[PDB]
């Protein structure tokens, strides 16, 4: 197996490839969160160089993790489906578990648990 | 043993579960719900042997539960059953087997047709206009050729259940605490609470 | 060790860009250019072949469109070698799903799948990203018709009329400019091969450089049928919209 | 009994119970077997060759299931060609432990009483007997095989150091003769093998000699 | 337990002039229990046809198998699979399961159409191809249904004329077993038509 | 320039380190030489003993890879010896998979395979050895097939390797010219050792004894060699005529 | 220089920079003292501490009930190091009923600690060892280096200014080597040695660690006020 | 242990596999081979450049059989092709035979040797195979058929083409003579003239490989009593068959 | 260039300068010898004195394999060490399956192809030793020298180490003045005698003699060392040729 850390610290104590990683998000179309008295609401931008596009099939940005949590994200679009996806499987399995659905604090420390994994993890980015 | 019965009729499929859970010469609960919804308009009935049953419904449970929400989309009662089917043909060649049957009840909204699906743990699927597993068939399948018919509402579909039921009740050597009747059409799954 | 020779394929710049996916659309780019228009009774696949030569095989020959099942198709742009990969998986998932659930698998989800895997190759396993950009052209029962594209970043996009590979930039804006979308099908074929013939680097556009292919719901009553066509076909259908 | 040597055998599996011998002498070894393989009471071959070439100078008898102690005695000379190859011609003690090696390591899967014999110009004639255990003994001059318990009383009596070959010769014609007239399972032709510094020589015996001895 | 006899059912196969037939009961049951009346055992890929008798999930484990094989088959061929390639492809699949086997008995039926020539072929469960100009023969009433066969069959018979046949055959093995029977299907197949009949049957 | 440190490609198509193999070959300034006879196949090659100190004995580059086939290797030797014992497994093996004795060219093509494979992957290093495999082949008859670190591998009427390999190459290629055929047309071996020896001397041009000479012989049936005294009663055969 | 990236590469001249690298961090280790006689093994150790808020590092570690060793360099490779000792010392005890001989700890120690050395991917271990025991030999006192190389010794010590106490245990070596049946003396012996190798710091109460092994003396600790009286 | 589990071949700033290039390169300075499709067969032709004048070139086997109907010849690394052909007779049995029961088709063949020449584009610690094949065939449903193999793992079908040293001269060639009514015998006798072109020193049945895919040959089968094996319609031209084709040149 | 900073890499010459520069590691060692004789074989080895705290007869260099080879060596101890527990691994198969003790030729082979295959990789380091071993088997005597390439051959005398030339020259003149054979009791002599004029070209500290032997009348065909009244015997002789 590929077996490379990618990710290492530099003399100043950085680790480049998770600042290079933020670069990327920094990229991405914005997303905001705003949170009211008795709701949430999640806002995403959509850049308008893409026309002749079919709104009806194209991926969409904000992603229903379970029937009571959604994720939004900015950043390589490609990468946020894996994350997606854990996190909807880890979802059911709670359930399965505990008979309960997963808390937001939860589901949030096991998508974040999953990303730091990344960043110490040899071979992967 | 366990009885589990399916009804399909014009415009649902009821499904019909004993209440008693026996271990050795004592009836521990008569209360239990031999049932588990796997998406708003599909329900699987379940029996036999024991641990195996729940582990079984729960676990085909989480996995259309997880369609759902990853494609935002209900799966056909079809293409459920073909699901259920292809995991007890796995599990029937596994070191240890699930020897779970189960019924499963569904009302297809794009035919706004319903459909009653019975698979046994070897993974034999067939589709019926109704279907029960264990000694139940013995005495419900007679009955129901002689009086069942294709154009039923589902109160004449709760009626021919009931003399399903009555009749087990009176040639059946076990107490099986009566039954847990739900009904499945195109609002989706309710209970019948007196039966 | 080994160290010594890695390339390290997966791998941000500072910039947050992945450097092997770049250099891989820099590839497709000069690539044969692939259009797909979408209309409201069916879709049309067009795509240049890269400089024929007179002694090419022409009717026996599988360069830019490929069946993935009866249901959908997708014409390629990049390394052919690269695709055939791709498909062959994509071919069996199709049928695993088939298996499964006794029903034709969704596009979308086939495409997802299919843009999973090259999204694996950009994040982990030391190895060079697929050189590769694909055009989903599909039909189900959720969505009807659907136009796709994915690249060698495993990110995918839903269209109405997209082009891939060479002149995207002037091949988009012909299509923004005429496209509309209560299109028939005998329009949209008719914009595929006029958006080619002025996007083209050749001299002139011919029969023999060009493949193409249809996914009407021309058969009878409620069943769609898959036209990959044949050298005349082609050269009938160029001469019908005057460009020969 | 013979049966717990038989009742070892997989059923409906050709088997190799025999007469088998191999003795020491004066100018080196002889090995004899006899040539009869059977399917229960039916003779499925009546002209078996039992004596085996691991290599130029070292043989071996076999008895017990025809197919392991074929597949054995081909591993065998497999390993002692690749021993040739490397460090030169093998001695007998040397085969006989790549004998015991397959044989004892794989004692509960097998049905193998093999005797190893062979010429050294060092150490002249030797002879190894690996029964089914795994286990190795050397000897002057070994027996084994179903028909091998029926000449243990004979070959005693009559068993001599530095014999010549002409006697070495007719006291294992004599020995398998009545082996083969007393056991069901061996018969046929009397087989041998004569291992020497002069080379390798194969001799025959047929019924119509020996039966009348 | 005995897996090729839990679930009941037959299949039998014919050929005739510039034609073959193949024919399937539709009972499914549970020992004595009869459990479904409309299952039906014969699949088909394109032009080549497959009947499969014995253990019921097996039946339908194999069906989408060999509908799996021939779809990406004819996407990598670019043509029909036929029927002498598709009995090799039933063979391989079942040998591979040799020890721990699929329980069935299936049976191939179909026209060559390059040749023209009408073809049949039958397996045992670990993939034992049995090739016959006449007739093949499957299921828990494969006996009667020798028997019925080898007195019937007269080689060179019109579709109509072996319509006849097969279904005198099918009918009264059926009719001699507990475990087959509660309806049955016909295929008639020529070159470029394929009519596909019920029989009336007796129910019990 | 890492192009020129492992077995990849070159801007102009080239293996480097393939290239670099081929210069190790010579790194024991070594001359071998092989011929045909009639019944026979005869190697023979140079044995240089510079150290007082060494066993001659030991000193060799001729093996006995199985009864039939013999091999001798031009380059290092380490490199010649994890050769010599590959080649004598895989025959060993071949006769225990498929019944029969393993042929001269099957070897030097099995051999050629793992040359190649060494060209391809990264991690393993071409070995710097050029190994002449012969013997007397129950089909073919007398056979000569010679494998180089590239992989490249053919039969030969006869052949030479080492740093003079030119001139022993060419005073062959004279005498094939001369003699209209393609083998040595005589009856024993030994005579066939002789004609090598003699075309030996001539092409080099030195003068050889006892010990500085090392000669392999395969015959129907069994690969042989010589000792000293074998080669010294060839020299003195020579010698008188 | 090009030929110290990993411990796989040789120099021009023959050399190992990441062995040497390694035995670098030994010298930069707080001092450790080892010596013995016929009867006794002692190892004395200067511990060292953060600042004046924190506790000494512990130098000093217990292998089995005849044997233990002081460590020089990295702390958590003496760790390894030590709990690898431990468990040949109880494989030789559960299955040969036999205690484990000081001389084959150390060919142990030696392989274990070459094969770090030989391999792409690893590392040398960056600690110095002085093991002490005694066994069916009498006693017993060794030098290990990461390198790979032991060695059986009269006495030694390692770490910082190690030198000074190197010097004085060889002037001394006729002395000490006699005191027979007297672990107060010997101990004396090592504390006066380890006593050259200090600047501007003293020997105080909860810096100094002893520790001894002998006859009929089991491997024991000595640390805080049970020092005092060799101050 | 093979610590190198990483892509040799990878993409550059101006979007080329520099890899692949440099085996085209090498694919360049390798001797030229030719394919010529015919209505009723194929022929596919080579030069033998020979190592030394007493190395035995028909031991060297530059054209090999696949199948019985499929033929395969080269230019490039001697050494690459011939590992290619073994794993390509292999795959030929385990990925289709074994299965099918019968030989695949051309562009099957074809495309399973594309597969593993593509991964050794990709697949870690490995350089590509440093040659260019051109593949000759028939079966039943897509009669007669020419592929090129390239070391990117891309084919393409020919009604005629040359690969190597003087592949472009060859293929100008190969435009002024091809038609769709060609013969068999006019394809070999176009492919000799062809080949002649690129060949310096001498020209005949010695130094020349050729081989066909035409008829069936019941003779070369090797038995008799099966009416539906008619034999293999691969064939190696001889050195004399060649010889009688170039005094009527 | 940079063509000798990884191991298995050639350079345009066709060599590998990683082997070489192990070479240059066994080259800064102490000096170790091997001497064959009529019956068998002798080793000796230099063991330099660093200090009087060296514990005198107990760092012991020169290792047993099985009971009948003996192994010493020169350069990297530790390196040394890793290739004889090779060795008595596969000495230990050999007799496992082959019953008999391993020949030496067959021993020097398995030792020869485990120190060649560290030369085929970039993930692994040649060895930093030359060893010197041999012993008595059925075939009789032999003496073998094993260097960092794989390279080894059969020796009538064998040297390594810091004063090699010194050692091959003295081991020369043996080989001219004995023709018909050394004895064994000779031969521990001699080995005395030639590690300590090899010392002269390590004469800052002084040493410590080393000495083992094979000999099939004097050993009985096992590997023995040396001690006692026949080690100060030889240490008294070698003494006296010194002045
Ligand atoms: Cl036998
Ligand atoms: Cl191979
Ligand atoms: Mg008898
Ligand atoms: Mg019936
Ligand atoms: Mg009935
Ligand atoms: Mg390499």
């Amino acid at each position: 197996g590929y077996d490379r850390a990618l990710s290492i610290f530099s003399p100043d104590g950085h680790i480049f490839q998770v600042e290079y990683a933020l670069e990327a998000v920094k990229r991405g179309t914005c997303a905001v969160g705003v949170k009211g008295k008795n709701c949430v609401v999640l806002g995403c931008e959509r850049r308008s160089t893409l026309k002749l596009q079919d709104t009806r099939i194209t991926p969409s940005k904000v992603s229903k993790i379970d029937s009571h949590v959604v994720l939004s994200f900015s950043g390589l679009n490609a990468d946020s489906r894996i994350l997606i996806e854990k996190a909807r499987v880890e979802a059911q399995s709670h359930r399965l578990t505990l008979e309960d659905p997963v808390t937001v604090e939860y589901l949030t420390r096991y998508v974040a648990g999953v990303q730091q994994r990344y960043t110490q993890s040899g071979g992967v980015r | 043993m366990d009885i589990i019965l399916g009804i399909r009729v014009q415009d649902s499929v009821i499904l019909a579960s004993s209440k008693a859970v026996t271990r050795g010469i004592s009836v521990l609960k008569d209360s239990d719900d031999k049932t588990r919804q796997l998406s708003p308009h599909t329900l699987m009935s379940f029996a036999g042997e024991a641990g195996d049953t729940v582990q079984f419904a729960e676990y085909i449970q989480a996995n259309i539960q997880l369609y759902s929400i990853r494609e935002d989309y209900e799966l056909s009662p079809q293409a459920v059953s073909s699901f259920v089917r292809q995991e007890l043909a796995k599990s029937i060649r596994s070191r240890r087997p699930y020897q779970v049957n189960v019924l499963i009840g569904g009302y297809d909204k794009k035919k706004n047709k319903p459909e009653l699906y019975q698979i046994d743990y070897l993974g034999t699927k067939v589709e019926l206009p109704y279907g029960a597993h264990g000694y139940s068939g013995f005495y419900t399948f007679s009955l129901l050729d002689h009086h069942y018919r294709p154009d039923m509402t589902t109160e004449e579909g709760l009626d021919l259940l009931k003399l399903c039921v009555q009749e087990l009740e009176k040639r059946m050597p076990m107490d099986f605490k009566g039954v847990i009747v739900k009904i499945v059409d195109k609002d989706g799954i309710r209970q019948v609470d007196d039966f | 060790g080994s160290r010594r020779y890695d390339s390290r394929t997966t791998i941000f710049s500072p910039e947050g860009r992945l450097y092997q996916v770049e250099y891989a659309l820099e590839s497709i780019s000069h690539a044969g250019t692939a259009i797909g228009i979408m209309a409201s009774d069916g879709i049309v696949l067009a795509a240049e072949r890269k400089v024929t030569s007179t002694l090419l095989e022409q009717d026996t020959s599988t360069e830019k469109l490929y069946k993935l099942n009866d249901k959908i198709a997708v014409a390629v742009a990049g390394l052919t070698a690269d695709a055939e990969i791709l498909i062959n998986t994509a071919r069996i998932h199709a049928q695993n799903y088939l298996k499964t659930y006794n029903e034709d698998i969704p596009v979308e989800i086939l495409v997802r799948r299919l843009s999973d895997i090259k999204q694996g190759y950009t994040q982990h396993g030391g190895l060079r990203p697929f050189g590769v950009s694909f055009i989903y052209a599909g039909y189900d029962d959720r969505y009807g018709y659907q136009l796709y594209t994915s690249n060698p970043s495993g990110n995918y996009t839903g269209w109405k009329a997209i082009s891939v590979g060479a002149n995207t930039s002037a091949a988009q804006t012909l299509l923004q400019m005429d496209y509309k979308d209560d299109m028939k099908v005998d329009d949209a074929i008719e914009l595929a091969l006029k958006t080619l013939s002025k996007t083209t680097d050749s001299s002139a556009l011919t029969y023999d450089r060009l493949e193409f292919a249809t996914i009407r719901k021309g058969a009878n009553d409620g069943e769609v049928y898959q036209k990959i066509f044949k050298p005349q076909e082609i050269k009938d259908i160029l001469v019908k919209t005057g460009i020969t | 009994g013979i049966q717990v040597d038989i009742n070892r055998l997989k059923k409906g599996e050709v088997s190799l119970g025999a007469s088998i011998m191999a003795v020491t002498f004066k100018d080196g070894v002889i090995l004899g077997a006899d040539s009869r393989t059977t399917t229960g009471a039916y003779i499925a071959n009546r002209v078996t060759d039992k004596l085996t070439r691991v290599h130029d100078k070292i043989w071996c008898c076999r008895s017990g299931s025809a197919a392991d102690t074929q597949a054995i005695a081909d591993i065998v000379q497999y390993h002692l060609e690749l021993y040739t190859s490397q460090y030169g011609t093998p001695s007998t003690e040397t085969a006989a432990s790549v004998f015991k090696e397959l044989c004892y390591e794989n004692k509960d899967n097998l049905t193998a009483g093999i005797i190893v014999a062979g010429y050294d110009d060092k150490n002249k004639g030797e002879v190894y007997t690996i029964p089914l255990g795994g286990s190795v003994h050397k000897l002057p001059y070994a027996i084994a095989g179903s028909g091998s318990t029926f000449i243990y009383g004979y070959c005693d009596k009559n068993f001599r150091e530095n014999m010549s070959k002409e006697e070495t010769v007719d006291f294992i014609k004599h020995s398998l003769s009545q082996a083969i007239k007393w056991d069901g399972s061996s018969g046929g032709v009397i087989r041998m093998v004569v291992l020497t510094a002069a080379g390798v020589e194969r001799l025959i015996f047929y019924p119509d000699e020996y039966e009348q001895l | 337990s005995d897996p090729s006899s839990i679930n009941g059912g037959i299949v039998v196969a014919m050929t005739g002039k510039d034609c073959v037939a193949i024919a399937c009961d539709l009972r499914l049951g549970s020992q004595s229990l009869g459990v479904s009346n409309k299952f039906e055992k014969i699949f088909h890929y394109g032009h080549v046809f497959l009947g499969i008798t014995g253990l019921a999930t097996d039946v339908t484990t194999l069906n989408e198998m060999f509908r799996y094989k021939t779809n990406l088959y004819k996407l990598k061929e670019e043509r029909a699979i036929e029927p002498e390639t598709f009995t090799q492809l039933v063979s391989s699949s079942l040998y591979e399961r040799r020890f721990g086997p699929y329980f069935v008995g299936p049976v191939v039926a179909g026209i060559n159409s390059k040749s023209g020539k009408p073809f049949i072929a039958g397996f045992d469960l670990i993939g034992c191809i049995d090739e016959a100009k006449d007739f093949i023969v499957s299921g828990t009433a494969s006996d009667q249904l020798f028997g019925m066969c080898e007195s019937l069959y007269e080689p060179n018979l019109e579709p109509e004329d072996l319509f006849e046949t097969i279904s005198q055959a099918l009918l009264n093995a059926a009719d001699r077993d507990a475990l087959s029977g509660w309806g049955a299907v016909v295929y008639i197949i020529k070159k470029d038509e394929v009519v596909k009949r019920y029989l009336k049957m007796r129910q019990d | 320039g890492y192009d020129r440190h492992i077995t990849i490609f070159s801007p102009e198509g080239r293996l480097y380190q393939v290239e670099y193999a081929f210069k190790a070959t010579n790194q024991t300034n070594i001359n071998s030489l092989a011929v045909r006879g009639k019944d026979c196949t005869v190697v023979i090659s140079q044995k240089k003993v510079p150290d007082k100190l060494l066993d001659p004995t030991t000193v060799s580059y001729i093996f006995c890879i199985s009864r039939t086939i013999g091999m001798v290797v031009n380059g290092p030797i380490p490199d010649a010896r994890n050769a010599a014992l590959r080649a004598k497994a895989e025959a060993a093996e071949f006769r225990y998979k498929y019944g029969y004795d393993m042929p001269c060219d099957v070897l030097a093509k099995r051999m050629a395979n793992l040359s190649q494979i060494y060209t391809q992957r990264a991690y393993m290093r071409p070995l710097g050895v050029i190994l002449t495999f012969v013997s007397v082949d129950e089909e073919l008859g007398p056979s000569i097939y010679k494998t180089d670190p590239a992989g490249y591998y053919v039969g030969y009427k006869a052949t030479a390797t080492g740093p003079k390999q030119q001139e022993i190459t060419t005073n062959l290629e004279n005498h094939f010219k001369k003699s209209k055929i393609d083998h040595i047309n005589e009856e024993s071996w030994e005579k066939v050792v002789e004609f090598a020896i003699t075309h030996m001397i001539d092409a080099l041009g030195t003068e050889f004894s006892k010990n500085d000479l090392e000669v392999g012989v395969a015959t129907k049936d069994k690969f042989f060699t010589l000792s000293a005294e074998n080669i010294e009663e060839r020299l003195v055969a020579i010698a008188e005529q | 220089n090009n030929y110290d990236g990993d411990t796989v590469t040789f120099s021009p001249t023959g050399r190992l920079f990441q062995v040497e690298y390694a035995l670098e961090a030994i010298k930069q280790g707080s001092v450790t003292v080892g010596l013995r006689s016929n009867t006794h093994a002692v190892l004395v150790a200067l511990k060292r501490n953060a600042d004046e808020l924190s506790s000494y590092q512990k130098k000093i570690i217990k292998c089995d009930e005849h044997m233990g060793l002081s460590l020089a360099g990295l702390a958590p490779d003496a760790r390894v190091l030590s709990n690898y000792l431990r468990q040949q010392c109880n494989y030789s005890s559960l299955v040969f009923n036999r205690k484990l001989a000081v001389e084959r700890a150390g060919h142990l120690l030696c392989d274990k600690a070459q094969k770090n050395t030989q391999s792409y991917g690893g590392r040398p271990y960056g600690v110095g060892l002085l093991i002490i025991g005694y066994d069916k030999s009498g006693a017993h006192l060794l030098e290990f280096q990461p390198s790979g190389n032991v060695t059986e010794l009269y006495g030694t010590a390692i770490g910082a200014r190690s030198q000074g106490a190197k010097t004085y245990l060889e002037r001394t070596l006729d002395t000490f080597i006699k005191i027979d049946g007297n672990p107060d003396e010997l101990i004396k012996a090592g504390v006066e040695a380890i006593s050259q190798s200090l600047r501007d710091e003293s020997l105080t109460v909860d810096n100094l660690s002893i520790a001894i092994v002998g006859k009929d003396t089991p491997f024991t600790i000595y640390d805080g006020e049970a020092v005092a009286k060799y101050i | 242990t093979d610590r190198y589990s990483f892509s040799l071949t990878t993409f550059s700033p101006s979007g080329k596999l520099g890899q692949i290039d440099y085996a085209l390169t090498a694919v360049k300075q390798g001797v030229t081979s030719l394919g010529i499709k015919a209505t009723n067969g194929v022929v596919i032709a080579t030069e033998k450049k020979s190592s030394s004048p007493l190395a035995m070139s028909e031991t060297l086997s530059k054209v090999s059989l696949l199948t019985p109907d499929i033929g395969a010849v080269y230019s490039g690394m001697g050494p690459d092709y011939r590992v290619l052909v073994d794993k390509s007779r292999k795959v030929a049995h385990t990925s289709y035979k074994r299965i099918y029961g019968e030989y695949p088709p051309t562009k099957l063949l074809v495309s399973e040797v594309a597969k593993i020449m593509q991964e050794a584009t990709q697949s870690g610690g490995v350089r590509p195979f440093g040659v260019s094949l051109l593949i000759a065939g028939h079966d039943e449903f897509n009669g007669f058929s020419l592929y090129q193999v390239d070391p990117s793992g891309s084919y393409f079908p020919w009604k005629a083409t040359a690969i190597g040293k003087g592949s472009v001269a060859a293929k100008t060639f190969l435009e002024k003579r091809w038609n769709d009514e060609l013969e068999l015998e006019d394809a070999i006798h176009i492919a000799l003239l062809t080949l002649k072109e690129s060949v310096e020193g001498e020209f005949n049945g010695d130094t020349i490989e050729l081989a066909i895919i035409g008829d069936e040959n019941p003779d070369l089968l090797g038995y008799t009593g099966i009416p539906t094996d008619k034999g293999p319609r691969f064939r190696k031209l001889t050195s004399q068959e060649i010889n009688d084709r170039l005094e009527a040149l | 260039t940079g063509y000798d900073l990884s191991n298995s890499v050639f350079s345009p010459d066709g060599r590998n300068f990683q082997v070489e520069y192990a070479v240059k590691a066994v080259e800064n060692g102490t000096t170790s010898i091997g001497i064959k004789c009529n019956d068998g074989v002798v080793f000796a080895v230099e063991k330099l004195i660093t200090s009087k705290l060296l514990v005198p007869q107990k760092n012991v260099k020169i290792q047993v394999v099985d009971r009948h080879i003996g192994c010493v060596y020169s350069g990297l101890i530790p390196d040394g060490r890793h290739l004889v527990n090779r060795g008595r691994e596969e000495a230990a198969s050999f007799k496992k399956l082959y019953k008999t003790p391993i020949p030496i030729p067959a021993f020097a082979d398995r030792l020869g192809q485990y120190v060649q295959a560290h030369t085929l990789y970039n993930s692994v380091r040649p060895f930093g030793v030359s060893t010197i071993f041999g012993g008595v088997d059925k075939n009789g005597a032999h003496l073998y020298m094993l260097e960092p390439s794989g390279s080894y051959w059969g020796y009538k005398g064998a040297a390594t180490g810091k004063g090699r030339q010194s050692a091959k020259a003295e081991l020369e003149k043996l080989v001219d003045h004995h023709p018909e054979g050394l004895s064994a009791r000779e031969a521990v002599k001699q080995a005395a005698k030639i590690i300590y004029l090899a010392h002269e070209d390590n004469k800052e500290k002084d040493f410590e003699l080393e000495i083992s032997w094979c000999s099939l009348s004097e050993t009985n065909g096992l590997h023995k060392f040396v001690k006692g009244d026949l080690l100060q015997e030889a240490i008294d002789f070698a003494q006296k040729e010194i002045n």
